[PDB]
């Protein structure tokens, strides 16, 4: 009922848009269509201490995209710093994201989240991800695209924001389920092809 | 929409509606949100909207809507300062000033708007950075007097002092030219001492608490830059370490004050700062054990918890600790009377390394590592931390996380199942912990060994008895493999599998004896050299894995395939030899049994077997014995091949039929890729009718699409149909890579391999062309390029436009083709550019566009290797001499690449490629300042003759960067290239140039003297 | 919600819903499929949540208009149309897409599948 303002920032590329979007719709969306300022999502969770949600405001990474920039910060409670191990730029510009971000909020949990692991050149080696030692992040390898550790960075928050180390994440209950011309749509569903058909699902 | 009323600047701003859309977008939501942000932004974006920023800030109410404002300001102050009337920029200097020393004075203001006072300030710092020292030199003595009034003043200054440290020497590197960093940092440098007095009055005549933290987070950025003198020949250490650790509120900007301050390499002669490095930390660990937690409290439990701060500063006592351990801790080493200091504190780290925590036990882990490594070689160290090593040896022992070989979990059903993925990122964190258990172990080998067998007996009797202490302990033991002795080893080992297998028998379940099963397979497999030296051991291991082929456990099947291939590849001799007491070689009795041993087996892990089989063979050199040994491995494959065969001759379309045919050739492959050269006969075998199948099933393809369409090749008998021609592809390439007798690859492979896979390639619509066609012939231009000349035509022939026309439309589509097509390029460039002399001009017109399409290209994948390929062109035209080929290459393309080499390091959107684009752009602008370039680059009428090409070069870049960027001064253009060109032989002094560049070209109104940096 | 009902079948699988705007398949959650008979009503359901989150993302009757129709791109997976599902509560109607790790998985599915049709129709 009771909800928290996330801020998510990042290089143009990380992943932030596709994250974000993994949690609402559970899709993965595979073009690259960069985020114009910053857009609004409203995303809960259901724990053992009841609902928790997420007011996700995904801004901008490139420059020439980024909006009101800092404005965006302004009254946020939580975020997360988004780099792509795959591009060793994106990880030298974190401190540079961080540090706009810490100035408008002095005192709020971050997760610091190296995205797209699933790629196997990797370029920014375990070993080199260090920045969040000194800084009091907490930090996970991700992938948005095979899902791994891709609920830790909102668990780690919620644990956090409302003050309980043990909350985890629990199953919604699921009520009853209720008791034409589609034969056009579902021809075009068929004849269109699954995508990534090798993946083990 | 009425929102949009505030983006007409016709009439006046109506402050009141630039707050309700403010308020719309921050405390709003759905559309009514999305449309306020849109107007916001194009509001800020307006080059008018600071003229309204002094509007703003008087008349308004919400802080937002100011913070917006500031936003507008340093924006102006940023990129068009310079750009403005000299009485707008003293205008804004002014309210900017009044407005901060008007918020600090309100006390209501100054408590609840710290969000638009740290902006303020952060917009103030903008102008210093602009305006002082040489326009404003009283601005640090009238802040320092000024904060003498107020206490909320004095507190803002800290603040204002803070980020002016951080923009000049935290985050100048990226943002301002050398030349300007330098000034900035000399100014704040000249006027230091000044700034330390009224920050070391503060501390020392304590106030207002946040006074102090303000004065102390200042303090911290000053100890990334000052001078050491500031900080010991001063009373602040002991400020720091006692005082300002007591208070909690104070406590933790003090510990990363002195963890700033432990990590200087400090003057190793002088004996007192020794003693005052040693007093402070000292003093710091009495406050601790004293004001926190004694170094008995169990600080996993405490992180746990996760009261207030607790976890936070358990972090920052975990850096300090290190940083300065890792420092200094030879200064406690010697000196009786500190050596309890110096356990206290590792004991402490002991306590540290017990959290549940990863990124803080890694953190730890690094400092364990950078100490046994020291005790490992430091003569009489290891017998002073004796007692600490063993509780190491504890905490690692019982933490090990799951290698990689395991591939049995436990879910949260309870059950022990396979793993969904790997656990990519726990790899690191084991060879860590492998490293330093590693020097644990060879620190005293005997206490290792202790530990782990009693661990193991109070497993047994079920004492401690759990999945996850027979797991961590099983890890431990397999990853100290090496460390101890061969008969230290044999005794281990022994005791420990005795006691494993004991174990097995002993327990019901199916998932204890998965555990169990995982666990055996791991140790063993990571003792090859106790296997080696007991064959009959060997055997029976060998044998067991085979049984566990056939276990319905899919976790267990997986293991013991894995393991089989890791042994083997440790092990391999021993199963070509007759052993003693053996009718005949191991690999004879695998290779007997290998339809019925891997009948349960899934086709991967078939194929492993195969591998592993190659792997053995490989160890027999006798010819006619290897050439046997194959055929015999390849016997089934063979035999269903030759099946096929005499089929296939008969017009495959089963679905069934192209799933064996896969299974086929991907045992050729598993086998090929171990045994390379070695694989040449069975090669032999199928080469002819392989591609006469790879013919086939390409005509297929083809009728399949004309008859279905595009979307057949998504069917799963088209998509079954390309796996064939991949794997022939993949088959083909990875004997080519390995073999050892290029003759015969010319001679038998090459030109059979062109006339199957070019024009099929070709003639196919771009849909149903395959990648690993230019995959493969790379591997062929590779290595065998430079003897087939007209081998190497005919593959531009047949790729190359038709590839082109894929990839050249946009950046994302048939991205694995992209890659593959420029690293053909790229090899062909380097072993074979005679094949792109005899391109017609046309052609070799697209293959310099293509180049510069790479260059535009932000996959790293494409982009390294487009940047490449002109620089070895260049080289490449370079040695030809001068000649007319050379001369025209020059006159039709060596402006293209200066141009376009600039354009991608001048649209910030290339950054990833910075030093490869310099280094192309240094050796263009050398080929003219070293006359390599024989004719004239300009026309016959644009220029005087006989002008040198240097002066030409200067006038066309001249040119270029006046139009590309007007907003430049002619000076600016001109020194940028007198210093460019001066510094073409020396790269790092000519990256300095260039991105000096790039800072200018963001602002208006830059120093062209900053230019003269270097010399 | 799930006490008061038995599994009858359970399988891992990818679900995918179709966007007609966009002409694309759009995954909708990976999980454990299971077939839920209620022990009250005697009505079987299919429920589907995603891995680590436990959101649904499928909640509705096995009804017996259904039918499993294959897609051009895969042998293991099915589609077919769904007129009310509650995952996220309004009761919306999708065109469904499930897919699984093997073809004996997706065969297997379509034989339960058809069963509980049964069961339904009482
Ligand atoms: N292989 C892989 N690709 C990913 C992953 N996450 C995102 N991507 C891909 O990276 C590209 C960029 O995705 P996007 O979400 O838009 O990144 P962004 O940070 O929002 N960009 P911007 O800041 O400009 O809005 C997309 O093509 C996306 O499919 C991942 O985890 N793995
Ligand atoms: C215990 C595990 C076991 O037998 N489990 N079964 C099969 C797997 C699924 C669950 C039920 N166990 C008994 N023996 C072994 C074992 C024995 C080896 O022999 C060495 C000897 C002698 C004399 C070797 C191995 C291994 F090397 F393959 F791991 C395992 N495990
Ligand atoms: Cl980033
Ligand atoms: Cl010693
Ligand atoms: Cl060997
Ligand atoms: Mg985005």
């Amino acid at each position: 009922q009771v909800q928290f303002k996330l801020v998510l920032v990042g290089d143009g590329g990380t992943g932030k848009t596709t994250f974000v979007k993994r949690h609402l719709t559970g899709e993965f969306e595979k073009k690259y269509v960069a985020t114009l300022g910053v857009e609004v999502h409203p995303l809960v969770f259901h724990t053992n201490r009841g609902p928790i949600k997420f007011n996700v405001w995904d801004t901008a990474g490139q420059e020439k995209f980024g909006g009101l920039r800092d404005g965006y910060y302004i009254q946020a409670q939580c975020a997360i710093i988004m780099f792509d191990v795959t591009s060793r730029v994106t990880y030298k510009n974190v401190p540079n994201w961080h540090r706009d971000l810490v100035r408008v909020c002095e005192n709020i949990p971050i997760v610091l989240c190296g995205n797209k692991v699933d790629i196997k050149d990797r370029k920014v080696k375990a070993k080199s991800i260090v920045f969040h030692r000194k800084k009091n992040l907490q930090y996970y390898d991700i992938s948005a695209k095979s899902n791994y550790n891709f609920e830790k960075p909102f668990l780690w928050l919620a644990r956090k924001l409302i003050g309980d180390p043990n909350l985890e994440f629990v199953a919604m209950p699921a009520l009853a389920p209720p008791e034409a011309q589609y034969e056009h749509d579902l021809e075009v569903a068929q004849t269109t092809a699954l995508p990534d058909e090798d993946d083990d699902l | 929409g009425s929102m949009e009323g505030i983006l007409d600047f016709s009439n006046d701003l109506d402050i009141a509606l630039l707050d309700q859309v403010v308020s719309t977008f921050y405390q709003g939501s759905g559309v009514q949100q999305k449309q306020a942000q849109e107007i916001l932004t194009k509001f800020q974006d307006n080059p008018d909207a600071w003229q309204k920023a002094d509007q703003i800030l008087q008349f308004s109410t919400n802080p937002q809507s100011k913070f917006i404002a500031l936003s507008i300001l340093d924006k102006l102050i940023t990129r068009k300062w310079k750009l403005l009337p000299n009485d707008h920029r003293i205008g804004i200097r002014n309210f900017v000033v009044g407005m901060i020393i008007s918020m600090c004075q309100d006390d209501e203001v100054f408590k609840t708007q710290k969000n638009l006072i740290n902006k303020s300030d952060l917009t103030l710092v903008q102008i210093l950075k602009q305006e002082w020292p040489q326009n404003w030199p009283e601005f640090i003595p009238e802040l320092i007097g000024s904060s003498s009034s107020s206490v909320n003043v004095c507190e803002n200054n800290m603040i204002v002092l803070k980020l002016l440290s951080e923009e000049v020497f935290d985050f100048s590197a990226e943002q301002m030219t050398q030349a300007k960093a330098l000034h900035l940092k000399n100014s704040m440098s000249k006027e230091f001492e000044q700034i330390f007095k009224l920050c070391f009055q503060v501390l020392e005549q304590g106030s207002s608490s946040s006074l102090i933290v303000a004065t102390l987070e200042s303090l911290l950025r000053y100890l990334h830059w000052i001078p050491y003198r500031y900080i010991y020949e001063t009373n602040i250490l002991e400020l720091l370490s006692t005082k300002f650790m007591t208070s909690p509120d104070t406590r933790a900007i003090t510990l990363k004050c002195l963890t700033e301050v432990s990590n200087l390499k400090i003057p190793q002669d002088n004996d007192l700062i020794k003693r005052q490095t040693v007093l402070f930390f000292q003093n710091t660990l009495q406050q601790i054990a004293t004001s926190v937690m004694p170094v008995t409290a169990d600080l996993k439990a405490t992180y746990a918890n996760a009261n207030g701060n607790d976890q936070s500063f358990l972090q920052d006592l975990a850096m300090f600790l290190t940083t300065y351990l890792a420092r200094n801790r030879a200064l406690l080493e010697s000196d009786e009377s500190l050596r309890e200091l110096l356990l206290n504190a590792h004991q402490y780290l002991i306590q540290l390394s017990k959290i549940e925590e990863r990124e803080l036990f890694k953190t730890t882990l690094d400092y364990w590592h950078n100490l046994v490594a020291d005790l490992f070689y430091e003569p009489l160290k290891k017998h002073i931390y004796e007692e600490i090593c063993s509780q190491l040896r504890l905490v690692i022992i019982e933490n090990m996380v799951r290698p990689e070989e395991v591939l049995v979990v436990e879910n949260d059903e309870g059950e022990i199942v396979r793993e969904f993925v790997k656990e990519s990122d726990t790899i690191q964190l084991y060879k860590s912990e492998r490293e330093v258990l590693v020097y644990l172990t060879h620190l005293n080998v005997i206490d290792t060994e202790e530990i782990m067998i009693s661990k193991l007996a109070r497993q047994i009797d079920g004492s401690e008895w759990s999945w996850h202490n027979i797991n961590t302990l099983s890890w431990a033991i397999g990853s100290i493999s090496g460390t101890m002795s061969e008969d230290t080893e044999k005794r281990f080992v022994v005791t420990v599998i005795k006691d494993l297998l004991d174990l097995c028998v002993k327990k019901r379940g199916k998932d204890n004896k998965a555990v169990v099963a995982s666990d055996i397979m791991y140790v063993v497999g990571q003792y090859p050299r106790f296997l080696k030296a007991h064959w009959n051991f060997l055997r029976t291991v060998i044998l067991k894995l085979f049984e566990f082929m056939h276990e319905t456990h899919e976790g267990v099947q997986d293991m013991a395939c894995d393991t089989f291939i890791k042994i083997v590849q440790k092990c391999k001799y021993h199963f070509v030899i007759q052993q003693p007491r053996e009718s005949e070689p191991f690999i004879q009795t695998i290779i007997r049994d290998i339809q019925k041993t891997t009948a349960d087996l899934q086709p991967q892990q078939v194929h492993t077997f195969y591998k592993a089989c190659g792997i053995i063979i490989s160890e027999e050199r006798s010819v006619a014995e290897r050439n046997r040994l194959l055929s015999d491995l390849m016997q089934l494959p063979n035999m269903a091949w030759d099946t096929i065969v005499e089929q296939s001759t008969a017009n495959l379309l089963d679905s069934e039929t192209v799933k064996i045919i896969a299974n086929i050739i991907k045992t050729n492959v598993a086998v090929c890729t171990s045994m390379g050269a070695d694989f040449y006969p069975q090669l032999g075998h199928i080469y002819y009718n392989m591609l006469q199948l790879y013919r086939a099933v390409s005509s297929m393809i083809s009728a399949q699409v004309a008859a279905e369409g595009l979307i057949a090749t998504k069917t799963p008998k088209v998509r079954g149909l390309r796996t064939i021609k991949k794997e022939i592809l993949k088959l083909v390439e990875t004997y080519i890579s390995k073999a050892r007798n290029l003759d015969d690859v010319v001679k038998v492979l090459v030109e059979p391999l062109l006339n199957a896979v070019l024009e099929d390639y070709m003639n196919n619509v771009p849909d149903a062309r395959d990648a690993e066609v230019l995959n493969c012939m790379t591997t062929v231009v590779e290595k065998v390029g430079h003897m087939i000349p007209q081998g190497v035509i005919l593959i531009l022939q047949s790729v190359f436009e038709c590839t082109l026309d894929m990839i050249n439309k946009d950046f994302t589509e048939y991205p694995e083709h992209r890659v593959e097509f420029y690293k053909l390029l790229k090899v062909i460039n380097e072993k074979s550019f005679a094949a792109f002399l005899e391109l017609p001009p046309a052609a070799f017109k697209l293959f310099v566009d293509a180049i510069c399409w790479a260059f535009k290209h932000n996959n790293r994948d494409v982009e390294v290797n487009g940047l490449q390929i002109a620089l070895d062109l260049v080289k490449n035209i370079e040695r030809m001499g001068n000649v007319p080929f050379a001369n025209e290459f020059h006159k039709n393309y060596f402006f293209i690449f200066v141009s376009e080499t600039f354009f991608v390091l001048t649209d910030s959107d290339h950054k990833s490629g910075f030093s490869k684009q310099a280094l192309l752009l240094m050796k263009l602008i050398s080929l003219v300042y070293d006359n390599k370039i024989s004719v004239p680059l300009y026309q016959e009428a644009e220029v005087p003759q006989g002008t040198s090409n240097q002066v030409y070069l200067s006038q066309y870049l001249a040119n270029m960067l006046s139009n590309a960027f007007p907003h430049l001064t002619s000076e600016q253009i001109a020194s940028f290239l007198s210093a460019l060109t001066k510094q073409c032989k020396d790269l790092v002094v000519f990256k300095g140039t260039l991105r000096d560049f790039l800072v200018q070209i963001k602002e208006v109104g830059g120093d062209p003297t900053d230019y003269l940096f270097a010399e | 919600m799930e006490e008061d009902e038995e599994v009858l079948y359970k399988v891992r699988a990818k679900l995918f819903r179709f966007d007609a705007d966009a002409k694309e398949w759009k995954e909708r959650g990976t999980g454990d499929c299971k077939f839920l008979k209620n022990k009250k009503t005697n009505k079987v359901r299919i429920l589907m949540r995603r891995d680590k989150t436990l959101k649904i993302c499928a909640n509705h009757i096995i009804a017996p208009e259904y039918t499993l129709k294959p897609n051009v791109g895969s042998d293991r997976s099915w589609v077919y149309a769904c007129t009310a599902d509650i995952a996220e509560g309004e009761a919306e109607a999708f065109t469904f897409a499930i897919r699984f790790g093997s073809k004996e998985n997706a065969d297997k599915f379509k034989e339960e599948f058809e069963k509980a049709q049964e069961i339904n129709k009482k």
